[PDB]
Order: structure tokens, then C-alpha cells, then sequence
């Protein structure tokens, strides 16, 4: 573990992350999408949700009417969250995933330190105490060119994981500039349903988003019709 | 399984733990019929040889040679070598067959055999310790010589001309006795081409004129030209060749190998096991015969489920209740005919709020590899030879340290794009 | 005097068959659109190897001769055909300037309206015969079109060769290390090849 | 020639003109992405050291390589089947299309299935017409009968419900009332559609008809494709033909080394075909991986077509 190998801190510490998941969640609970677009403007919570239905298509006062049930939707909703989190670890895949990759990639950086790569040993003052100079150069030039090639091997391996990493993180920049500051008409891009809003949760080496959505149910058939005719004109919606 | 992941306990998945790879049932050899040996009955079987105080060489070239016969023959009382033995000789091949043959006193051959001494060895028919074979000798004082002696022999370069016509005389035994004898040492003189049956249908290890690998001979209906021995594949590889006894054409195919895939349940919910031979066909391995390869240890199910464990090809495998692993084509989801009409429209009159968590990776764990201590551990001695390597632990650090500040930059974009650290009300 | 060789003077590289496959290969060969001697003859060079071919409908040209000397010094090959058999031998040859028709030794071996085509070589002691056949119409030059020469002759003689001459129309072309890309078809024929430093569109 | 960017147009600009369009023409503009590889799996040990157990021994020298290559390889062979089903699976349910065709004049039957064919489209078999050692080629997950059951329950709930069968249950829709909606997320007055119904079916079911002809008179279409099956087949014939390379050894056959030379010789010879191949093989995986970096990025674009384009009806330029 001492091997060279060196973990460096984060900038922000886990704590100014809950700071910023923080601040971001008491201006979307308070200001809506506004503390994206300028200065952070109140709103009740209630006229907020009243907006983001309208911006689904489903008219304000479907909220007002069903405010309360809309109210226990989500609170029970936000209760099988950590009923789900409480019950398995086995839905943070993704981030302990992240973590077991890097450890994996370290793990075998360290191991390799153990191979011959066709020298007398892979421990290096074995040579220098067993061999001189000019023996003992033939054998160093094998540990340098296997443990470079190593080393390059897991440089090249963290670069290419690196901008994996990267790409999920622009991702989830953008989630956070749409799904949070926002609420994006983008289908399926905040969540399976018509979008309503999200709230980041600070997760280690990731994010996690409650995307908030409206789900339809409970439909019914009926006979429908493009236009409808009334003085021998037609009528549209 | 364990073994393979390092560990003690083996979460719910499919491990390729091995390598099936079909072995080779036998070895078949192939070379040409057997053919223009060199005509060694003018050295031991003709009616005459020259004196062997004034003997001389030839080589064999563009031949075969009886070196095989020759390592268990009666035509020699003894014999003797400075090179290889005729067992090791007859399996070898040389530029030329440098061979001689003479008619002398028998103890007087023996001076002149290859690695002996004696005013032969030295002279009258060379044989220095570096002579690249063997020689051989037998009593023939019924055919070498006279009534009179030795008259028809001599005593006294490598099997060439103290040298005199030689002293032996019919009446005596071997050693004093007139002898025939020949020397030779050794590309164009061979040992013969020993060649097995042929071998259709199972793997098998090959030889054909030099060519060399395992694969399944088969029949075939490619029509190779008078001259061409060999076929091959668009990426060099080896893929038919003319049988040199009987000039069929043989199309090869690698013997059968594959991945072996454990399929388990966690090591928590059982220690039963199903194994997945990749591409393997169950013939050359319950049994069941999946498009991604042989299934061992499954149940095959007609019922089709969400896919559990992913085998390939449409298949998965589950362990499902007295227990088992089921193996089925996994479901796509439930069919659904959408009750369509041209006026037919369905409204939802109610919904459900759902909180859909969803989760994103967005920094690596920051590090940073000193290339030095690394490849040289605090050793002075590794650190100079390090740095004839050029800028290439300096290109580490840099690309390191860039992955590094991308991390910190990856978390300041996500979480940083608030201006104001906003507090909620009491 | 000299002629076109147009695409005349490949040969099959090696004893492989491939099909419906393009091939890239190095190996001495004439190169195309090259200017071949023409004779109706004199000793010449060797140098890589020689394409070697006659306008026919007679029989004239009855074999050669090969060597550093071709002549008493060293090993030397004489090759006839006398329409019996195909004779080759390497002795310490002497003779007048040929022993042409009027109308030591280490080896031995035996086996207009036409072209005749050869091709000899020698690599690692291996001196290497190729050949075909085909009816013509042009009796000035040797004809355009394609058909590659396939091997009739592989010897581990081990001779050095620089000189060579004719025993009694004919022409002959210099081999030069060059990479072609060969077509063979679904039977595993020769039927075209590219000269790969020709021009840039072969290039 | 100094090449021209296109025809010079100076707008006809002022303060007070404006130009309005006073007809259409729906367009149908076919888009093609890559969205897996071919699943490749090598056994390093087969393809380095070729079942001979003299190299065999000296590959163990070099630890964990000859291991993290199968884990690299495993990586980009799962991550093909998420790249696809991804993709594809975006539907809860395979919605199946009523036996009567009532769509207001569209006419789908060249993009639905056929079920005297796989049960594939028409369009998806001239698609599936005009594309065309230790390592191993693995089957993706989904069979391309489960993919042409995906395109179909995502085509069949497209037609029949809209984008509802995005946003929770399928609801039916009649498809001329769909289209009125579609007409709507344009700025489009949906009175525009309804009056022009006939006019308007008949130019997509004449474009459809215009990608049947583009598909059978040029493969040119299918280039980013059938780019994407040629890298696959010229990295692994590249690989290959890697092992015919001697790396300064005696020679590329393994076999030739084994015979030629004694056993302390051999081993040096044989260690330059070992590093020689492997690094073959480190190239090949790693170009693998920012070849698979690059498919994954267009599969989360294809994705992301799918959700935003298929499912539903993206407002975004272009
Ligand atoms: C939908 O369009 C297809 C062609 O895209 C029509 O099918 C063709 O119909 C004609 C006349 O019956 C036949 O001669 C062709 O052989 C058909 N082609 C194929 C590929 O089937 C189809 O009739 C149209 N359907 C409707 C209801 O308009
Ligand atoms: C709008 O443009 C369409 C073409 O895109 C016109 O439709 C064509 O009309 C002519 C007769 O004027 C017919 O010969 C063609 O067969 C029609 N094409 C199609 C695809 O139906 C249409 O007339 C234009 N409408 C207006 C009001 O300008
Ligand atoms: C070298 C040689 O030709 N040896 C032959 C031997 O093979 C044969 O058996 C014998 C007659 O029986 O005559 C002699
Ligand atoms: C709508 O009506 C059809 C019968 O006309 C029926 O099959 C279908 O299940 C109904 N759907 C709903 C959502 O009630
Ligand atoms: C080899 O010998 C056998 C008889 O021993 C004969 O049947 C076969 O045809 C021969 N093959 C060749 C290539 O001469
Ligand atoms: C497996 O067993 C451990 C305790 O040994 C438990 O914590 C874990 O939740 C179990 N997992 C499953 C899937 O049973
Ligand atoms: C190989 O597998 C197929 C089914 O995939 C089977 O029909 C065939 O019998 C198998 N081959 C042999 C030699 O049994
Ligand atoms: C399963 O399917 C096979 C044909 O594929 C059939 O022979 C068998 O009877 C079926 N068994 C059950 C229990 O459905
Ligand atoms: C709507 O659904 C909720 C449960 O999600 C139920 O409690 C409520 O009574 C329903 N309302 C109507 C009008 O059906
Ligand atoms: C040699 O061949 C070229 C055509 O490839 C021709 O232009 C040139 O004139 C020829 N040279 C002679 C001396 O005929
Ligand atoms: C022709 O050559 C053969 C050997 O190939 C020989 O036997 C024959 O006697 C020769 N005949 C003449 C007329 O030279
Ligand atoms: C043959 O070779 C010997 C030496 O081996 C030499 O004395 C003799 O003159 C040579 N004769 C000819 C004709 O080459
Ligand atoms: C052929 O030439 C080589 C040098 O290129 C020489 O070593 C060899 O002895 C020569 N052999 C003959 C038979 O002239
Ligand atoms: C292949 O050769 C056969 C005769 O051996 C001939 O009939 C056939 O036409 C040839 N096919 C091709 C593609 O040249």
C-alpha cells in the first residue's frame, strides 16, 4: 500500500457537498427553477408544484383540487425511498461499482509489483543484494520495463475510465441544470413519467436525483372525434 | 469460482472460470512415399572393395538413407562412432552422406576406424575424433582375399589415404584374418520418412511435410492445383492440406474449445452451480444444447421469466423452486394488443406521483503514483537506469495529475452551479 | 532490339493454394510494362533472375546453359529438352561456344502459333524453374493479357549463377525484388496482379 | 478547384418583410447509429502462447496481464448487451398492432413486421441485407428476433398510443388525432393537418416509399454501419495476422523455436514472440476500449433518440 500508490483528498469535503445538495434543495423547495436563471425569488411550495404541472400539460387546478393526496403521494413516495435504501445495498450498483473498479485497478497495480517479468525475483533488493553491477542491471531493466508497462497499462486503463467518469459527470451536470434548476420536456431524460421535478442527494464518489414525476392511471375508453361540426362548420380543441 | 474472484463468498452472477479446449486424441504423421535411398548394397553387399591403405570417399546427395536398417544390420561383427549413433542418425538429415568402404587385415581396419589410432587413422585411411559418424567392420577371409593372402586388401582425409598391401592370411581368425569394412559422416542425405495412418473426423495432433498443429481432419471439396501442398484462410491461418500418400485434400478445423462460464446463485442462497461452455457443442463436451454453447447442470423451461442470470443468444438462468437453476428464453415483457381503433381514445382519470430515484457516478477516486517509488522502491541503483526511459514517469505524473483536477472539476460542475449557499426557513 | 513485357512474367510465389483472395507479396518478379530483349545468340547476365519466353511453331530452342563461367572452371548447368525427356546436369562443362543443334559433376535429373514461357531463379540454393503454355496470334511481341507460370524445377544444387545463354523469336526480361498483389479466383488460380510501384494508382 | 461552401443567398431582408410558408412537405429523413460492438472474448493464453506448455509457464512471469485483458474484454462484451438493450428495451410491455389498419391513410406496412419473413420489416430486411487462435465472437444477449420484437412493441405502441406508452400505460389514440397533437408540438394549428389529411398521408407514405429506393439503389446509406463491422473484422484480422510477426525472434512459429535451439536459447527467443503478442494484444484491447468509449457514446445518443425522438417529440433543433 505504501508502494508509491498515494489517494489525494477531494477539493470539496463531504460535508461542503451536503452544503451545496443543501443549497440547492432549499432553492428549488423555496424559488422554484428562478435561482437558476437569476436571483433565487420566492414562491410557495404549493404555487411552485402548480407551475410544474402546467408544464406537463395538466391544468393548476388538478393540483389545488388533489392537493393534499398529491402531498401524501409524495411523502409516501419519499418513504419507499428509504424503505428501498434502508432494505438493499444492491440499488447503489452504479457508485459501488465506481468504487470496486478503482480498487480492482489498484489491487492488480500492487500485485504486479509481486511478478518476475523473467527477472531472478520480483523483489528488488534481492537482486541488489544477490547480483553486481552489471549482472544486476540486466535484471532491473526487466522490473522497470514489466512495472513501466504496468504503470502504462493502468494509466491508459484510468484515462479511458477517467473519461467514462467524465461523460457521467457532464451527464449529470446537465440532470442537475434541467431536472433540479429546471424541469425538462426531455422524455425520459428526468425519470419514466412526465417530469415534474428533482432533488440531488450527495452520495459518495456520485449524485442521486429523486426525479419527481407524474405517472397517469386509472384511464377509461370513450369514443373520440378529430373536429366537430356545429353550423356546417367545423370546430377544433 | 472462488478461486477465480479471490474470495471465499460469490455473489449472484456468471464467472468465466476456465478454458475448455478439446485435447488431441493422437499424433498423425504424414510425409511423402519413401523413396530414392542411396544404393548402399556398392558398400556392403558388391563383389569387390578397394584396398583401405589407399582408399578414397564419395557423398550421397538428393537421397534417402538405409541408416535406419543400418542401426540393427548383421553385415558388420562390430562397429564403432566419433559422431551421433545410427539410431540418433537414421532421425537426422545431413548436406551430404560422406561414406567410404575397403578390404583389409581385420585388426588393421580396426586402426583405421573413426576416433582409433594407428598408421591407418594416421594416414593410410584418416580417421580423426572429429568425424561426423559411423563405421563398421566384419571377417572375409573366404571372399576379401586369396588362397595366398591378403593380396586383394591394405593395412597400415576422413575414410581416405604407412599404407602397404595387406599381411593377413584365410586361415585366421577375424582380427588377423582378411575383413571388409566402411566409414562414413554427414541439407540433401536423410533418414527415412516414417508416416502413420490418417485420422478423419477426431482431433488430433498433425504433421504434414513439416506443417504442425491439432485440429479435426475432415473430407473436402477444395480443388487444389498439382503444385499446391497447403490452404489458407484470409488471415494466414492454415486451413487445408494435400495428404502427401494419397493426394486428397483435407480441410482442417481447430479442435473444439470455448469459455467455461459457472452460472451460480450467491454462495448466501445455494452452493448448486450450472456451467456454460461457450460455443462448445454438447457432442464434443442435465445437458441442454443453447445457440451461445452447451449448458450443464440447468433444467431447460418452457415458461419464460425476466432474465436473471444472462447466458446468451436469448437464454438466461435463474434458481427457482425441491430447488434448481432453470435455464429459459427470457421474457421481452407481456405482450399487449393496444385496444386501437380509428375513434377509440383511452384518458387516464387519475395518477400517481413517482419518485424515481436515479444515480450517477461523477468522481473517481483522486490519485496520484510517484512512477519512481513505484518502479524502484527507493532504490538509487533502479532510479539511474529509470531515467533512460526519458520523460516517461514525468508523462505518468502529468496524466495522473490530470485525471486528478478533472475530479475536483467533474464535482465542482455538478454541485457548484448554485452562486449562493441558500438556507430553508424555520 | 526490345518489346513490351505489358503484364507478362508473374509466376506462383509459393506451393499455397488460397481462393476469391488478393495476396500481397514480395518476391523477384518482372516488372510490369518493363522492355524485354528481343534475339533471333550471345551469352548474357543472370542478375535477379531471369523471365525467359519464345514466339513458336518449330522447336528451335532446345534448352541453356548457367553458371559464373559456363565454362570448365566450376559447376555449371546445362538443361535440354530433346523431346524424350528433360535433361539437367551440373558438371565441369567444356564444349565449343554451345553444343547447339546443326539443323566433376555433383547432380543429374531427368523428367508462330505458340508461346513458351519460363521463368528461372535461385534463393538459399534453391534454383527454381516455372513455365506455361498458350496458342498466340502475334508473332512480333509477346501477347498482352494475363496467365501466371507455375513451378516445374526446385533444385538444393547450391550453384552461384551470373551468366546464362540459349541453345538452338525469343526474349528475355530481368526479375527485381518488387511487391505485387496477386488474384487468385474461387479455384485457386492466378488471374490478375497488380505491380505495386508501376504507378500511383497501383500504389 | 478552391471549393465553394454552397450557394451564396442574400436574404431578402427589411425592416418590414416577412416571408411565410404557404405549403409543406413532410420529410422523413433517415438517421443510422452504431449501437454495439461484436462481442469479442480472447483466451490470451491460446492466442499468446498457442496450447504449448514450454510458453505457457513463461507467460506466468507476467502476472496479472494475461488476466486483465479477459476482464477489459468481458467489460466491453457486457457493456454491448447494456449499449443495446439500453436501446431497445425502453418499453414495459411488447404492445402488438390491431389486425385491421385504420391509420387515417398513413400506411406503416413497410416498417412493421412481416410475418412471412425473422419477422422483421421490410425496410429492416433490405438493412439486414446491405450490411455485410483463442479468440472467441459471443452472442449478444438479445437475439435479432428479440431486437425486431423491441423495434416492433416500440413502433406498434408508437402508432397506436403516441408518446403515452413512454409516460406510463399505452392509452390509444386514433393515429390522424396523434398526428394533430404532433402538428401542435410544432406550433403548427392542428386545423392544418385535419384539412390536408390525404395530401399529408400521401407524402409519408410516398417518403417511405423514397427509403426503399435509396436502400436498394445504394449502399453508400449504410456507411456508419458497415464502418463499424469493418473495424471489428480489420482489428481482429489484424490481431491475427500478428501472430505471423517475429518481434526480432528466429521465427513467428512457435513450434520452429521449440526445435531449432536448445531449451536456455528457446526461452529468450520464445519471451520476444511473448512480449511481442502481448503487446498485440494490449493494443488490440485498448483500441477496443476507446472504439467501445465511442459506441457507448453513440448507443447513450441512440438512447437518448429513442426516449426523446420515438417515445416522444423532441422541441430541440435538429
Ligand atoms: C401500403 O403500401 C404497400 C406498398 O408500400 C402496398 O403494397 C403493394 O400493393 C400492390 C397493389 O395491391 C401490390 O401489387 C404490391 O405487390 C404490394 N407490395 C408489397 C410489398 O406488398 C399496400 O397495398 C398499401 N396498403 C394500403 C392499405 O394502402
Ligand atoms: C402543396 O404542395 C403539394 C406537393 O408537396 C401539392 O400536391 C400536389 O398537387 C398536384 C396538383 O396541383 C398533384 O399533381 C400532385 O400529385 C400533388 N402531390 C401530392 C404528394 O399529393 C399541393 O397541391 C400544394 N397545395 C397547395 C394549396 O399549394
Ligand atoms: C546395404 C544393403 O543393400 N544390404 C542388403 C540387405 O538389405 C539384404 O537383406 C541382403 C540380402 O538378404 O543383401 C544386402
Ligand atoms: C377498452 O375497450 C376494449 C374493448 O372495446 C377492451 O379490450 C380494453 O381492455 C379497454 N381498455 C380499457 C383501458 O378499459
Ligand atoms: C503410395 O504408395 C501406395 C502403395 O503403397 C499407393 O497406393 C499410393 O498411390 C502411393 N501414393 C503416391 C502419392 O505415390
Ligand atoms: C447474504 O448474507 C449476509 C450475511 O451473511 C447478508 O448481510 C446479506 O444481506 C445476504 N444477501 C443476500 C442476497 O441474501
Ligand atoms: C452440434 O450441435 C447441433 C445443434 O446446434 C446438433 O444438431 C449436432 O448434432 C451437433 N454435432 C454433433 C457432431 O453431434
Ligand atoms: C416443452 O416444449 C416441448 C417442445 O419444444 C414439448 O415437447 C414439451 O411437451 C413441452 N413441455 C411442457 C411442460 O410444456
Ligand atoms: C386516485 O388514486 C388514489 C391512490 O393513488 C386514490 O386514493 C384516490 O381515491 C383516487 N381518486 C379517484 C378520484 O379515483
Ligand atoms: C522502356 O519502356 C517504356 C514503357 O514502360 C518506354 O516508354 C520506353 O521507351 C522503353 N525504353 C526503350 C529503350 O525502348
Ligand atoms: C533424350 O533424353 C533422355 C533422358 O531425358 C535420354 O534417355 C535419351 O537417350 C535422349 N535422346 C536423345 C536422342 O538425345
Ligand atoms: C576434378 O576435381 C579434382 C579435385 O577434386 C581436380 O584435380 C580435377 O582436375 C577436376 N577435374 C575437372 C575436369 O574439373
Ligand atoms: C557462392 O558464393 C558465396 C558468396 O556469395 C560463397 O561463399 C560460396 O563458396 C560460393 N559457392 C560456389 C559453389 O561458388
Ligand atoms: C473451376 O474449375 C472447373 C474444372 O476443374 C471448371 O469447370 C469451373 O468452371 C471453374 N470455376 C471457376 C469459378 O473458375
Amino acid at each position: 500500500k505504501f508502494n508509491g500508490l498515494t489517494v489525494l483528498p477531494p477539493l470539496l469535503t463531504d460535508e461542503m457537498i451536503a452544503q451545496y445538495t443543501s443549497a440547492l434543495l432549499a432553492g428549488t423547495i423555496t424559488s422554484g427553477w428562478t435561482f437558476g436563471a437569476g436571483a433565487a425569488l420566492q414562491i410557495p411550495f404549493a404555487m411552485q408544484m402548480a407551475y410544474r404541472f402546467n408544464g406537463i400539460g395538466v391544468t393548476q387546478n388538478v393540483l389545488y383540487e388533489n392537493q393534499k393526496l398529491i402531498a401524501n403521494q409524495f411523502n409516501s413516495a419519499i418513504g419507499k425511498i428509504q424503505d428501498s435504501l434502508s432494505s438493499t445495498a444492491s440499488a447503489l450498483g452504479k457508485l459501488q461499482d465506481v468504487v470496486n473498479q478503482n480498487a480492482q485497478a489498484l489491487n492488480t497495480l500492487v500485485k504486479q509489483l509481486s511478478s518476475n517479468f523473467g527477472a531472478i525475483s520480483s523483489v528488488l533488493n534481492d537482486i541488489l543484494s544477490r547480483l553486481d553491477k552489471v549482472e544486476a542491471e540486466v535484471q532491473i531493466d526487466r522490473l522497470i520495463t514489466g512495472r513501466l508497462q504496468s504503470l502504462q497499462t493502468y494509466v491508459t486503463q484510468q484515462l479511458i475510465r477517467a473519461a467514462e467518469i467524465r461523460a457521467s459527470a457532464n451527464l449529470a451536470a446537465t440532470k442537475m441544470s434541467e431536472c433540479v434548476l429546471g424541469q425538462s420536456k426531455r422524455v425520459d431524460f428526468c425519470g419514466k413519467g412526465y417530469h415534474l421535478m428533482s432533488f440531488p442527494q450527495s452520495a459518495p464518489h456520485g449524485v442521486v436525483f429523486l426525479h419527481v414525476t407524474y405517472v397517469p392511471a386509472q384511464e377509461k375508453n370513450f369514443t373520440t372525434a378529430p373536429a366537430i361540426c356545429h353550423d356546417g362548420k367545423a370546430h377544433f380543441p | 469460482t472462488k478461486c477465480t474472484l479471490k474470495s471465499f463468498t460469490v455473489e449472484k452472477g456468471i464467472y468465466q472460470t476456465s478454458n475448455f479446449r478439446v485435447q488431441p486424441t493422437e499424433s498423425i504423421v504424414r510425409f511423402p512415399n519413401i523413396t530414392n535411398l542411396c544404393p548402399f548394397g556398392e558398400v556392403f553387399n558388391a563383389t569387390r572393395f578397394a584396398s583401405v591403405y589407399a582408399w578414397n570417399r564419395k557423398r550421397i546427395s538428393n537421397c534417402v538413407a538405409d541408416y535406419s536398417v543400418l542401426y540393427n544390420s548383421a553385415s558388420f561383427s562390430t562397429f564403432k562412432c566419433y559422431g551421433v549413433s545410427p539410431t540418433k542418425l537414421n532421425d537426422l538429415c545431413f548436406t551430404n552422406v560422406y561414406a567410404d568402404s575397403f578390404v583389409i587385415r581385420g585388426d588393421e581396419v580396426r586402426q583405421i576406424a573413426p576416433g582409433q589410432t594407428g598408421k591407418i587413422a594416421d594416414y593410410n585411411y584418416k580417421l580423426p575424433d572429429d568425424f561426423t559418424g559411423c563405421v563398421i567392420a566384419w571377417n572375409s577371409n573366404n571372399l576379401d582375399s586369396k588362397v595366398g593372402g591378403n593380396y586383394n586388401y591394405l593395412y597400415r582425409k576422413p575414410f581416405e589415404r604407412p599404407l602397404q598391401s595387406y599381411g593377413f592370411q584365410p586361415t585366421n581368425g577375424v582380427g588377423y584374418q582378411p575383413y571388409r569394412v566402411v566409414v562414413l559422416s554427414f541439407a540433401t542425405v536423410c533418414g527415412p520418412k516414417k508416416s502413420t495412418n490418417l485420422v478423419k473426423n477426431k482431433c488430433v495432433n498433425f504433421n504434414f511435410n513439416g506443417l504442425t498443429g491439432t485440429g479435426v481432419l475432415t473430407e473436402s471439396n477444395k480443388k487444389f492445383l498439382p503444385f499446391q501442398q497447403f490452404g489458407r484462410d484470409i488471415a494466414d491461418t492454415t486451413d487445408a492440406v494435400r495428404d502427401p500418400q494419397t493426394l486428397e485434400i483435407l480441410d482442417i478445423t481447430p479442435c473444439s474449445f470455448g469459455g467455461v462460464s459457472v452460472i451460480t446463485p450467491g454462495t448466501n442462497t445455494s452452493n448448486q452451480v450450472a456451467v456454460l461452455y461457450q460455443g462448445v457443442n454438447c457432442t464434443e463436451v442435465n445437458v441442454f444444447q443453447t445457440r451461445a454453447g452447451c449448458l450443464i447442470g440447468a433444467e431447460h423451461v418452457n415458461n419464460s421469466y425476466e432474465c436473471d442470470i444472462p447466458i446468451g443468444a436469448g437464454i438466461c438462468a435463474s434458481y427457482q423452486t425441491s430447488q434448481s437453476i432453470i435455464a429459459y428464453t427470457m421474457s421481452l415483457g407481456a405482450e399487449n394488443s393496444v385496444a386501437y381503433s380509428n375513434n377509440s381514445i383511452a384518458i387516464p382519470t387519475n395518477f400517481t406521483i413517482s419518485v424515481t430515484t436515479e444515480i450517477l457516478p461523477v468522481s473517481m477516486t483522486k490519485t496520484s503514483v510517484d512512477c519512481t517509488m513505484y518502479i524502484c522502491g527507493d532504490s538509487t541503483e533502479c532510479s539511474n537506469l529509470l531515467l533512460q526511459y526519458g520523460s516517461f514517469c514525468t508523462q505518468l505524473n502529468r496524466a495522473l495529475t490530470g485525471i486528478a483536477v478533472e475530479q475536483d472539476k467533474n464535482t465542482q460542475e455538478v454541485f457548484a452551479q448554485v452562486k449562493q449557499i441558500y438556507k430553508t426557513p424555520p | 532490339a526490345y518489346t513490351n513485357s505489358f503484364t507478362r512474367g508473374v509466376y506462383y510465389p509459393d506451393k499455397v493454394f488460397r481462393s476469391s483472395v488478393l495476396h500481397s507479396t514480395q518476391d523477384l518478379f518482372l516488372p510490369f510494362f518493363s522492355n524485354v530483349t528481343w534475339f533471333h545468340n550471345p551469352v548474357l547476365p543472370f542478375n535477379d533472375g531471369v523471365y525467359f519466353a519464345s514466339t513458336e511453331k518449330s522447336n528451335i530452342i532446345r534448352g541453356w546453359i548457367f553458371g559464373t563461367t559456363l565454362d570448365s572452371k566450376t559447376q555449371s548447368l546445362l538443361i535440354v529438352n530433346n523431346a524424350t525427356n528433360v535433361v539437367i546436369k551440373v558438371c565441369e562443362f567444356q564444349f565449343c561456344n554451345d553444343p547447339f543443334l546443326g539443323v566433376n559433376c555433383t547432380f543429374e535429373y531427368v523428367s508462330f502459333k505458340n508461346l513458351r514461357e519460363f521463368v528461372f531463379k535461385n534463393i538459399d540454393g534453391y534454383f527454381k524453374i516455372y513455365s506455361k503454355h498458350t496458342p498466340i496470334n502475334l508473332v512480333r511481341d509477346l501477347p498482352q493479357g494475363f496467365s501466371a507460370l507455375e513451378p516445374l524445377v526446385d533444385l538444393p544444387i547450391g550453384i552461384n549463377i551470373t551468366r546464362f545463354q540459349t541453345l538452338l523469336a525469343y526474349y528475355v526480361g530481368y526479375l527485381q525484388p518488387r511487391t505485387f498483389l496477386l488474384k487468385y479466383n474461387e479455384n485457386g488460380t492466378i488471374t490478375d496482379a497488380v505491380d505495386c510501384a508501376l504507378d500511383p494508382l497501383s500504389e | 478547384y478552391t471549393m465553394s461552401l454552397g450557394a451564396e443567398n442574400s436574404v431578402a431582408y427589411s425592416n418590414n418583410s416577412i416571408a411565410i410558408p404557404t405549403n409543406f412537405t413532410i420529410s422523413v429523413t433517415t438517421e443510422i447509429l452504431p449501437v454495439s460492438m461484436t462481442k469479442t472474448s480472447v483466451d490470451c493464453t491460446m492466442y499468446i502462447c498457442g496450447d504449448s506448455t514450454e510458453c505457457s509457464n513463461l507467460l506466468l512471469q507476467y502476472g496479472s496481464f494475461c488476466t486483465q485483458l479477459n476482464r477489459a474484454l468481458t467489460g466491453i462484451a457486457v457493456e454491448q448487451d447494456k449499449n443495446t438493450q439500453e436501446v431497445f428495451a425502453q418499453v414495459k410491455q411488447i404492445y402488438k398492432t390491431p389486425p385491421i389498419k385504420d391509420f387515417g391513410g398513413f400506411n406503416f406496412s413497410q416498417i412493421l413486421p412481416d410475418p412471412s419473413k425473422s419477422k422483421r420489416s421490410f425496410i429492416e430486411d433490405l438493412l439486414f441485407n446491405k450490411v455485410t487462435n483463442g479468440l472467441t465472437v459471443l452472442p449478444p444477449l438479445l437475439t435479432d428476433e428479440m431486437i425486431a420484437q423491441y423495434t416492433s412493441a416500440l413502433l406498434a405502441g408508437t402508432i397506436t398510443s403516441g408518446w403515452t406508452f413512454g409516460a406510463g400505460a399505452a392509452l390509444q389514440i386514433p393515429f390522424a388525432m396523434q398526428m394533430a397533437y404532433r402538428f401542435n408540438g410544432i406550433g403548427v394549428t392542428q386545423n392544418v393537418l385535419y384539412e390536408n389529411q390525404k395530401l399529408i398521408a400521401n407524402q409519408f407514405n410516398s417518403a417511405i416509399g423514397k427509403i426503399q429506393d435509396s436502400l436498394s439503389s445504394t449502399a453508400s446509406a449504410l456507411g456508419k454501419l458497415q464502418d463499424v463491422v469493418n473495424q471489428n473484422a480489420q482489428a481482429l484480422n489484424t490481431l491475427v495476422k500478428q501472430l505471423s510477426s517475429n518481434f526480432g525472434a528466429i521465427s513467428s512459429v512457435l513450434n520452429d523455436i521449440l526445435s531449432r535451439l536448445d531449451k536456455v536459447e528457446a526461452e529468450v527467443q520464445i519471451d520476444r514472440l511473448i512480449t511481442g503478442r502481448l503487446q498485440s494484444l494490449q493494443t488490440y484491447v485498448t483500441q477496443q476500449l476507446i472504439r467501445a468509449a465511442e459506441i457507448r457514446a453513440s448507443a447513450n445518443l441512440a438512447a437518448t433518440k429513442m426516449s426523446e425522438c420515438v417515445l416522444g417529440q423532441s422541441k430541440r433543433v435538429d
